[PDB]
């Protein structure tokens, strides 16, 4: 259907970040289902857990009688709108060394598939980090030793997640923490490694480490450079498209050239397990900074164990 | 109490547009032929055909 | 009695190709049916009828969309059955063309 | 242009023009020479005035 | 697609509306120009009656 | 009698509204639709969202 | 979604222009002349204004 397919010379640099981090690649921790929905929200209501459902009793004394009521909680799923800047397709001028410039549509399409994948992944990761920070589930390791431990850092995160630590089965992280892990694995101060097993991507508990260089997991520079790795439960982060991709090509002939312009719109829903987006505090159409800003995400589930995710911060 | 619940107001996009106000279904047979609606094309702005007086 | 219709190439509006057990199946199929409603007054308007044909879990279903005064009416799903019964497993509609059906 | 948008396009009022043209072509040279104007536009309207 | 459909059906109504309106206005103007005018308000109270038809 | 609320047949308001009724014959008013219909959809870029026009 | 019964597939909508061209060629010459602006370019559009 594409007018021109991509040839060997048209090896446009696709991307520099791995963006295959959905379902099976991430053991279902970050899902990318497809379901169109109207409005700027998609909220669902479930019954809350009664606090004093079971109470001590004194049969001998009638005394008073307590009163209890049952409430309803509200899950939420914000809709994030994205788009493509107007793209100036060259007007048959890039020809002296290039074979032809008319394949701009195809190169834009391919790079745009790659970049929308990376954009969805980055927004999901930033929203997850912000929500987990809002939930009080952040562990900071910046003052202890070098800044990262081999596995003693992961054990702190599972300690925070608690008695239900077993259901965390995925770690996503930047590549720098992984390389520090390899460095400390290849330099075993506690002799629990042999050369055959120094390349393990697990965390001594069966949880694999998935590596991506999303900028949502790295901030600052030099001494202020902190890498944020966040452990995910099953289906912690939900990203749903609305299958409403739009495009147009307009020839603005008057403005000194026909000036083939390419536009695109697409929107996707994003929602973190156990958390809700504070639309009143945030906005109807949040930007990546609005998603990444704490206090725009409100914890819904009463127990931290039900909320899916924990953030580990290392320098 | 009902305040504890989260009441959701039902909505629907019946997409049921308005059409117009007056009735214009009076052409050809409807007017016994008083008002005639054809589908013929013509040139210029005038289409004149002479006849004998 | 059964009837065989002819649908103009402009009157096919929608179709789908979903593989069930790896079998090329036409699940959705919407075409426009044109008619002048049998009435008393002279209807200068064209009455437009949309027929929706669907295939769910290997069963053929159809319904009719009719408009009036800007309203849209939807008829109840009906699953036509053969003389013996057993309904259908495929939509009874073929899109013939120069290349292939 | 979108044919899915409503349009009514069936009545002899559509076709009288070409039917009449066919009829006068069948009639012969008398009708064609007689109704010359729609077939042969004037060489110049300024002269035609 | 649905915006185009809505515009199409409303346009189908409004085209007939203004075509007929213009036709009626032109007919009234031409009949006034041709002298085939009869007013009934000058003869007593002006309201429609069978005698006005006659 | 054909009823029509066409603004070509009222021409006034208050105590000077003058309803006009037409007595037509066969083929009195002729309307031909010249089937020269042209509809364009034009779109613009350079904004936050695509803008269309009809 | 939202029961968009009058929806048309994008590929068929793209092919509708060519279908109209073929049908108009089937029509004859009156359809072509009534739509000649989209077949015969104007020798100069400055006059066409």
């Amino acid at each position: 259907q594409v007018f021109n397919d991509w040839a060997y010379k048209t090896m446009s640099e696709v991307l520099d970040q791995q963006v295959e981090l959905f379902n099976g690649a991430t053991r279902g921790a970050i899902i990318l289902r497809s379901a169109g929905n109207t409005g700027d929200l998609s909220e669902a209501a479930f019954w809350a857990k009664i606090q004093g459902l079971v109470r001590p009793r004194d049969p001998y004394s009638n005394a008073d009688v307590a009163a209890k009521d049952l409430r309803q909680l509200v899950d939420n799923t914000i809709k994030v709108a994205s788009g493509t800047p107007p793209i100036n397709i060259p007007p048959s001028m890039l020809r002296w060394i290039q074979k032809n410039p008319q394949e701009a549509g195809a190169v834009i399409g391919q790079q745009l598939a790659g970049d929308t994948m990376q954009d969805m992944l980055n927004n999901g990761l930033a929203a997850g980090k912000a929500a987990f920070t809002a939930g009080g589930a952040v562990h900071d390791i910046s003052a202890a030793g070098t800044g990262l431990m081999t596995q003693r850092a992961f054990n702190a995160a599972q300690r925070i997640f608690g008695d239900r630590s077993t259901d965390i089965q995925v770690w996503v992280s930047h590549s720098s923490p992984l390389f520090d892990l390899y460095d400390n694995a290849l330099a075993n101060a506690e002799q629990l490694y042999v050369f055959g097993t120094v390349n393990v991507r697990a965390d001594a508990f069966g949880r694999p480490i998935i590596i991506t260089d999303s900028p949502a997991l790295v901030s600052g520079a030099a001494e202020t450079l902190r890498h944020s790795t966040l452990g995910l439960t099953t289906g912690a982060i939900l990203i749903e498209q609305n299958q409403d991709f739009d495009s147009t090509v307009v020839d603005g002939t008057g403005k000194q050239n026909i000036t083939r312009q390419y536009q695109a719109e697409w929107s996707y829903n994003l929602g973190v397990n156990g958390y809700a987006y504070d639309i009143a505090t945030g906005g109807k159409a949040p930007n990546p900074t609005a998603l990444a800003t704490a206090a725009n995400w409100d914890k819904i589930s009463t127990s931290i164990k039900d909320t899916g995710g924990v953030v580990l911060v290392t320098k | 109490a009902l305040s504890d619940l989260q009441v959701f107001n039902d909505w629907a996009y019946k997409t049921m547009s308005e059409v117009l106000d007056q009735q214009v279904e009076l052409f050809n047979g409807a007017t016994r032929g008083a008002i005639i609606l054809r589908s013929a094309g013509n040139t210029g702005d005038l289409s004149e055909a002479a006849f004998w007086a | 009695r059964p009837y065989i219709k002819f649908i103009a190439a402009e009157d096919i509006l929608n179709w789908r190709e979903r593989w069930v057990n790896g079998a090329k199946r036409t699940t959705l199929l919407v075409f426009r049916e044109e008619s002048d409603a049998d009435d008393d007054g002279y209807q200068i308007y064209k009455e437009e009828v949309w027929r929706e044909l669907r295939l769910v879990d290997g069963t053929y279903w159809q319904r009719t969309w009719r408009e009036n005064d800007g309203q849209l009416y939807v008829d109840d799903w009906i699953s036509p059955t053969k003389a013996d019964g057993s309904q259908f497993d495929e939509i009874p509609f073929v899109i013939f063309g120069s290349k292939n059906n | 242009d979108s044919n899915n948008i409503k349009y009514v396009r069936e009545d002899a009022k559509k076709m009288h023009k070409l039917w009449a043209h066919i009829r006068m072509a069948m009639e012969g040279s008398r009708a064609i020479k007689d109704n010359a104007k729609e077939f042969v536009p004037h060489p110049d309207n300024t002269k035609a005035t």
